């Protein structure tokens, strides 16, 4: 495995639900890569409307040099249209994954705590969700990292 | 699909960078 992930810093934590996700990704790379790396951010959270995990955003990391590399993934937030209208899902999940030549080799999973900003709104939750009143807290200090054995260069 | 500039740590300013 050529690209090894070292650390991730969730820079804007906690945040408004509607805020863009800001990750500072640091990985090490042992051989020069012929192509781009692709980082993907997926929203995962319990809903009745069957659901197929929300792909929040994608980003390409340019010509990958050898050594330790740092970058910022500014992912777009989830659309209000694609989250329960009747219930605030208190605990959701965000999946940060990386691909090379169209194959994922790394997946990082985080739990996210979601609650209303107002002291009373938390106690008397409205019939319909106030998206502009949710505050997310990514449990960034505790992620689950998964490696997939993939074909690199040839 | 958007691109991100990649920073090779070791070489330029970091704390002192304006970007």
């Amino acid at each position: 495995s050529i690209v090894s992930l070292l650390g991730i810093k969730v820079l804007n934590n906690p945040a408004k639900f509607t805020d863009p996700y800001e990750f500072e990704i640091t990985f090490e790379c042992l051989e020069s890569l012929k192509h781009d790396l692709e980082w993907k951010l997926t929203y995962v959270g319990s809903s009745r409307s069957l659901d197929h995990d929300q792909e929040l955003d994608s980003i390409l990391v340019g010509p990958v040099p050898v050594g330790v590399n740092k970058f910022v993934f500014s992912a777009d937030p989830p659309s209000a249209e694609l989250i329960p209208a009747s219930e605030l899902v208190s605990v959701t999940v965000i999946l940060l994954s990386c691909s090379y030549d169209g194959r994922e080799f790394v997946r990082v999973g985080y739990y996210v705590n979601n609650e209303y900003d107002e002291e009373e709104l938390r106690e008397n939750p409205p019939a319909k969700v106030q998206v502009d009143h949710i505050v997310r807290n990514i449990l960034a200090e505790k992620p689950r990292v998964t490696r997939f054995n993939i074909v690199w260069d040839n | 699909v958007k691109r991100a500039k990649l920073d090779q740590t070791s070489k330029g300013p970091e704390n002192l960078q304006f970007s």
